[PDB]
RNA sequence: AUCGAAUCGCCACCUACAAGACUGGAGCUUGCUCCCUCGAAGGCGCCAAGUAUAUUCAUGAUCACAAGACA
RNA sequence: GUGGGAUUGUGAAGGGAUCUCGCAGGUAUCGUGAGGGAAGUAUGGGGUAGUACGAGAGGAACUCCCAUGCCGUGCCUCUAGUUUCUGGGGUUUGUCGAACGGCAAGUGCCCCGAAGCCAUCGCACGGUGGUUCUCGGCUGAACGCCUCUAAGCCAGAAGCCAAUCCCAAGACCAGAUGCCCACU
RNA sequence: CGACGUCGCUUUUUGAUCCUUCGAUGUCGGCUCUUCCUAACCUAGCGCCGCAGAAGACGCUAAGGGUUGGAUUGUUCACCCACUGACAGGGAACGUGAGCUGGGUUUAGACCGUCGUGAGACAGGUUGGUUUUACCCUACUUAGCUGGAAAUUGCGAGAAAAAGAUUAUCCGUGCAAAGCGGAGGCGAGCGGUGGGUAGUACAUGGUACGCUCAUCACC
RNA sequence: UUAAUGAGAUUCCCUCUGUCCCGAGUUACUAUCUAGCGAAACGACAGUCAAGGGAACGGACUUGAAGGGCUAAGCGGGGA
RNA sequence: GAUGUGGCCUGGAGGUUAGGACGAAGCUUAUGGCGUGAGCCUAAGAUGGACCGGCCUCUAGUGCAGAUCUUGGUUGGCGUAGCAAAGAUCUAACGGAGAUAUACUCAACAUGCAACGUUGGAUACUGGAGCGGGGAAGGAUUUCGUGCCAACGGCACUCGUA
RNA sequence: UUAGGGAUAUGUGGCGUCAAAACUUAUGGGCUCAUUCUCGAUACGUGAAAAGGGUUGGUGGAUUCCACCGGCCCCGAAAAUGGAUGACGCU
RNA sequence: UCGAACCACCUAGUAGCUGGUUCACAUCGAAGUUUCCCUCAGGAUAGCUGGUGCUAGUAGAAGUAUUGUGCGGUAAAGCAA
RNA sequence: AAGUUUGAAAAGCACUUUGGAAAGAGAGUGAAAUAGAACCUGAAGUCGUGACAAAGACAAUGGAAGUACCUCCAUUUCAACGGCCAGAACCAGCCCUACUGCAUUAUCCUGUCGGGGAUCAAAAUCCGGCGGGCAACGAAGUGCAAGAAGGGUCUUGG
């Protein structure tokens, strides 16, 4: 007979437990339509940090048609991918069984690193028998039959990916083990798939090959970590009055007396963050290349001053993206340094929203270290002019 | 998937390949409760039972019916922790293993014992289709159970309103299996066209006084 | 390699399928008549590889887990 | 059988005998997904339109599309808060003879202050199929006729169920793999 | 909608009883928080009206979601201001005091009125008046290690596996077809790892590729 | 009735503010982990639930439903 | 609730019969046998060290599971709660058993840690209503030197009002 | 209604599984369909009325229908943790 | 230590009230009702029970019938008594 | 509060060894150091350790019947012998068998006349007469049975 509120807390995110991953993995793929032409479903990226953009709005009946916005956006890093595997799916009626793998004949030292504790100090054995069986003609045959009872039973068809460490040359990333996962190949009929994932086979694919610019994505990652939270931050439950005694920050009535006991939807302190979670319809604003091929990467149409995506002073914590990248609009959960998945959008995308395309006016590159007042270092050098220092070296360089 | 021990063991012993006397009973067309009753009596009597074809199962009365029966046992759980709570099983299979463990001694060893030599199966899976002819239960039949000018509904259908998701795999499996051994069956006709004839000729080739004894117990 | 076990029907003919208000087939008169593969057996297996001119069995002494079991 | 241990309490040293235990798995990935959890929900504006209805006064709704509450999950580019970076300055009393360097006032005090944390105080994102209710029909008897039902069918609610989402093999996965070992 | 009659239902009121508790089950309200019910206020569908439209009345399915901010009052109730789609009603030991708070109530101090000769009384008013303990079990929340299908044992053998001299005695394909195609040693084949050399490819330090010498294995 | 006085009771106004909207950030000392030291309260036996009956609110009883073992930090629903 | 019992049991007495250093009482038990039972009796002590059993009768401070029972001991909780006001110590040398304490390999780190008293130096606090210097009350050797660290100084000690 | 043991046979209650017994007896007759409250299987006792309407019975009239009376089923029939013919289930 | 301090004693104060009350099995086995009581949480008193027996062991028996003979105003009936 | 109650004598543990010491390991005394000093006996409870038994989660304990493994226990038997296990025979007593006679039927059984019925015509179902009667299969499920003597006894004792 009380005032009413609804209650705290999504009862759909539990239990909140630390992610038995670190990885963004995606627990389920777009319904594969046999219609279109076979093509990867998902691409691991890594987040370097965040800034934001201004873009004219095409959007007629808003206030804001054909008016400037500005957006914070994230970049993400994207290396290229190496497939080094083929898994065939069949499907059962207690659920999808892997039918097998076939493995290529190569595979990287950073994806076999994967599989030590102490690589550098190991035996280096991984996959040495496989390669020489698989190089034979009784594992060609093998090979074979492999590949005939994916044809032959398989309704589903996925790509070992891992990530290049090497190529992500990141100082804070310190992990040199690749990042594995298993991508879906939708599209076609499974002759296809297979035939573009053998064609795949040892090959490096680009994430521009799997997104497209305008469009969106889901994003696959874990959140970033709090440790042990008490319920207010945890659940967003109110504080207790200043009088309260042996503590404010807590629920105060844990449960009725009957049941007599505590049930499951109550607040309680425990671990905050470290979660997995899924994050659709993150519109991809930019798919940039890399600096050593293309280094006027924040450059727009309006703005011509050559500019590189890494804002002055570099992304806080993380350094230079040196790599190919992702511009998402928007925030994606988890931290800098931590390696993502994009996954191709599950939610129906026929919104005016997620079908218009975006055009960029002005990338900002100001520090994000203090007020960030430059867009260049150019730019900073033409307020200043001479200092000290540049004086004092230049009286070296004429002695 | 036996341990090393057990294949190392079995290796040295020189035994050769065992396999329990199991029955292996085809539910199609089996009233539930009648099925599910005279399994548990043999199952206490120590028997090994394999049910195949759980999702062809008939409940007498209308599919809405037996659904909202299915939906009322559904909203029983444990309100302040679910987990722990009843578990819902929404396969045909899960249900008929439920249904005889509700007629067991499920909580002492010796029901435990008993409901351990069942298997369920949807469909016929290729390991039980060879292993020899399967059996029905005469007094668990729809065609003598129920006045069929009643209603009744198939499991399968009521599970799949419920929440069992792989109807459609079940039913494409199948058709593959029949499909399959009716080619295996057209096939081979005439190795039992070979063996009648050989029976009926058999006949004029034996000696003439067994020929009077088949006929007097009514074989020849 | 412990290890002695309890278990005692095999099969490459059952090991495909559906229906029980219609079961092999017809007919018209529609519940009877006519035809047949005549509608109540999965095949073997049970001591001569096959139905007969045979051929080792003990004393393991009158019951005892069959003292033996790749049919 | 192989090996390693050990028997019951009254010395020592050798012999048996008998128990007990080990005799095959380790370790590293990618996955499955039964079961459980479960979430989105409202208002307004544009237009429909001042029109349908109406003597007149008055006066609607949906395709659509533009926002906004609330709730949920995140994030830190911006703006705001926070500073023991006691960062850089400034300033009081005391104090090392002075300047210097400072130091004490449990962070002396004041201004500005990165990084981090963080606010509906800021920013982003929140999806799809079945199956039924009530009810309305179709075909259609019982019962000439009729009838929405009786046998069949159709359409159908913010309901229920599943998908998507979160945990996940005591759900004991004969799911797939890398490498040693054992078996071979 | 419904007189006067009549039949229920419910335990959200109060009474009646005195069954449990008097070697003690913390006692009103508020706050906080979760859950449940429906006799439905709003939100979704649908009937019907005296239903022209707009606004509404009554009913049906429906409890998935929602159901405020304030003045006086200890209050629950109330009723006033205002917002709103709406500001529905209840249960959970009259939910919830080792969760709080302590305004009320209910000790000792004190004042008043009335009563009493008096000490004192009041179901009347007033003011002031200690809110103790969790490190045990379970529950719940997170967080580690670890056996285990005869749920630790039996050696007690069941694959949502293949398909054959009884899974042995080859590999592919094909329908569990018809057939069809490969399959003492030296040398050869096929490859794994090292030398020489030569482009090229890929995101461009690091892998793959053609030729030759070496070793290694398997055949 | 009363100026003055009052750690007396009450109402309103200005100022002011984390009392509140609605919470956020920082510090010292704790908690926490380690070395040394080391108690008490309490303790029938013990501890997963639903319903049912029952001294009319069960941890034990009836019928169902759960439950692999051992642990660290918390927490105040129950242990009437 | 009443009553019976050549019913059981315990400490003493009058009798009568035995036993014990070749081991009494007491105590221990997968230690058997007997009895419906209270209990009795044997065995074995790799227990003990000096008294004591049976039977008839007499006699009494004569039988325990519980009284918020009495006294002593133990015990889970538990290596737990905690030992958080009064700001604080650092460094070298000396002293000390208190160390630089080691199987093979091994140069030293990764295999002797943590803690002491004194002197010197550094840093800080008390801040004269003082952890200053003297008295009453109260205490009565706590004063001083040397020695010593079993117990005590809720951690420690080479130090001490021990 | 009771010394402590066996055999045999009963009582009340049962005979689909739990759970001994029709391994679901008969070569017995009828009746009954029920959709979120679960129809029924509830002696004591532990879930109901006034009132009304699918099927198959009865009585009394009229030309198949009229009225009336039973059986079983249905409606009337709304509460708070998830839950109870004891459970599963049974037609 | 105070709506009558503390110490020792009278004092093991009294309690119709609360709590406790130590071996076996054998034969039997209740009452919560009556009357009186400042009696109602207690007693006396009779009843129910046990133990003793005594007396000529079938007697002066009976929670039952039958037959004979008395008693009755409740159920029903009545308001035309 | 508190028995000094070691042992017959103090014979109260020289000496070696390592440790700072306390002590430890040896060696001695003593009949005995589990007689080593507030020391006879040395219980219960609690704890350590070794060996073993196993054991999910049914709190544990408990009852009753078995079984597996153990048993420092008891008792019995060990040859013209057993008091142990088991199987068949007989006997006595019980307990299940297999085998059924007497009475009764009439609202009944049969034939034929008459009717009445129904379909193409019949027969039948049904009703009255008449003449006969046993529905006699294992007649009938109606009343009462009085029929002596195969199989069970680890349900008894020989
Ligand atoms: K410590
Ligand atoms: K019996
Ligand atoms: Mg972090
Ligand atoms: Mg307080
Ligand atoms: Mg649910
Ligand atoms: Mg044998
Ligand atoms: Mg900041
Ligand atoms: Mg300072
Ligand atoms: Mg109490
Ligand atoms: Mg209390
Ligand atoms: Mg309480
Ligand atoms: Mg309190
Ligand atoms: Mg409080
Ligand atoms: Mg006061
Ligand atoms: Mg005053
Ligand atoms: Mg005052
Ligand atoms: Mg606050
Ligand atoms: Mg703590
Ligand atoms: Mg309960
Ligand atoms: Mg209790
Ligand atoms: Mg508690
Ligand atoms: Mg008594
Ligand atoms: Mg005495
Ligand atoms: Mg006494
Ligand atoms: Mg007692
Ligand atoms: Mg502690
Ligand atoms: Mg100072
Ligand atoms: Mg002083
Ligand atoms: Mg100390
Ligand atoms: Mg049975
Ligand atoms: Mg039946
Ligand atoms: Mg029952
Ligand atoms: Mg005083
Ligand atoms: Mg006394
Ligand atoms: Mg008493
Ligand atoms: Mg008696
Ligand atoms: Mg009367
Ligand atoms: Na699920
Ligand atoms: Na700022
Ligand atoms: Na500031
Ligand atoms: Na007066
Ligand atoms: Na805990
Ligand atoms: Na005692
Ligand atoms: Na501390
Ligand atoms: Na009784
Ligand atoms: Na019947
Ligand atoms: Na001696």
């Amino acid at each position: 007979c009380k005032f009413e509120h609804p209650r705290h807390g999504h009862l759909g995110f539990l239990p909140r437990k630390r992610s038995r991953q670190i990885r963004g993995r995606a627990r389920a793929f777009p319904k594969d339509d046999a219609t279109q032409k076979p093509h990867l479903t998902s691409f691991m990226v890594f987040k370097a940090g965040m800034t934001h953009i201004v873009r004219d709005v095409d959007r007629p009946g808003s206030k804001v048609n054909k008016k400037e916005v500005v957006e914070p956006v994230t970049i993400l890093e994207a290396p290229p991918m190496v497939i080094v595997g083929i898994v065939g799916y069949r499907q059962t009626p207690v659920g999808l069984k892997t039918i097998g793998t076939v493995w290529a004949h190569h595979t990287s030292v950073e994806f076999r690193r994967r599989y030590y504790k102490n690589w550098k100090q190991s035996a280096q054995l991984a996959f040495s028998r496989q390669k020489q069986f698989a190089n034979t003609k009784e594992g060609k045959v093998a090979e074979a039959r492999t590949l005939n009872a994916f044809a032959k039973k398989a309704s589903v068809i996925r790509v070992i990916a891992h990530t290049q460490l090497r190529k992500l040359r990141n100082h804070r990333v310190g992990v040199k083990k690749a990042h594995v996962q298993e991508i879906q190949v939708n599209g076609g009929s499974v002759a296809a798939k297979i035939a573009l994932a053998k064609s795949l086979l040892e090959k490096e694919v680009r994430v521009d090959s799997v997104f497209q610019q305008s469009e969106a994505c889901d994003v696959c990652s874990v959140t970033k970590g709090h440790g042990t939270e008490g319920v207010v931050k945890r659940w967003g439950v109110a504080c207790l009055p200043r009088k309260t005694h042996r503590g404010l920050r807590k629920v105060a009535c844990i449960g009725a007396w009957h049941p007599a006991r505590v049930m499951y939807t109550v607040a309680r302190a425990g671990q905050h963050g470290y979660h997995h979670r899924t994050q659709l319809n993150k519109k991809i604003y930019q798919i940039g290349r890399s600096v050593a091929v293309e280094p006027n990467q924040a450059t727009t149409t309006y703005d011509l001053t050559a500019k590189t995506i890494t804002p002055m002073g570099g992304f806080v914590g993380y350094g230079t993206v040196r790599n190919d990248y992702v511009m998402l609009k928007g925030s994606v959960s988890g931290p800098r340094r931590r390696v993502m998945t994009l996954r191709r959008p599950m939610a129906p995308q026929t919104s005016r929203q997620l079908k218009e395309k975006i055009v960029l006016k002005f990338i900002d590159t100001s520090s994000k270290i203090g007020h960030g007042r430059f867009q260049t270092k150019k730019e900073k050098n033409q307020w200043f002019g001479p200092l000290k220092k540049d004086r004092i070296r230049r009286e070296e360089r004429l002695r | 998937f036996p341990s090393r021990k057990d294949a190392f063991r079995a290796q040295r012993k020189g035994a050769k390949k065992h396999r329990p006397e199991i029955i292996v009973i085809d539910l199609k067309d089996h009233v539930l409760g009648r099925a599910a009753a005279v399994v548990a009596k043999q199952l206490l009597l120590g028997k090994k039972i394999t049910v195949v074809r759980c999702e062809q199962l008939n409940i007498a009365g209308t599919e809405i019916r037996n659904k909202i029966k299915y939906l009322q046992y559904l909203r029983k759980r444990k309100l302040t922790n679910p987990t722990k709570g009843p578990f819902h099983h929404r396969a045909p299979s899960d249900v008929f293993v439920r249904t005889v463990r509700s007629m067991l001694p499920r909580y002492t060893k010796r029901g435990m014992k008993a409901l351990n030599s069942l298997v369920a199966y949807e469909g016929i899976p290729p390991n039980v289709v060879r292993t020899g002819g399967r059996v029905v239960i005469p007094r668990a039949q729809r065609h003598v159970c129920y006045r069929s000018e009643r209603p009744y509904t198939v499991l399968g259908n009521m599970c799949k309103h419920v929440g069992w998701k792989y109807s459609d795999v079940v039913a494409n499996l199948e058709k593959a299996r029949v499909e399959k051994a009716s080619r295996h069956h057209e096939k081979q006709a005439k190795l039992r066209d070979a063996w009648k004839s050989a029976r009926k000729e058999a006949l004029a080739k034996m000696p003439k006084h067994n020929v009077e004894v088949l006929k007097k117990f009514g074989y020849a």
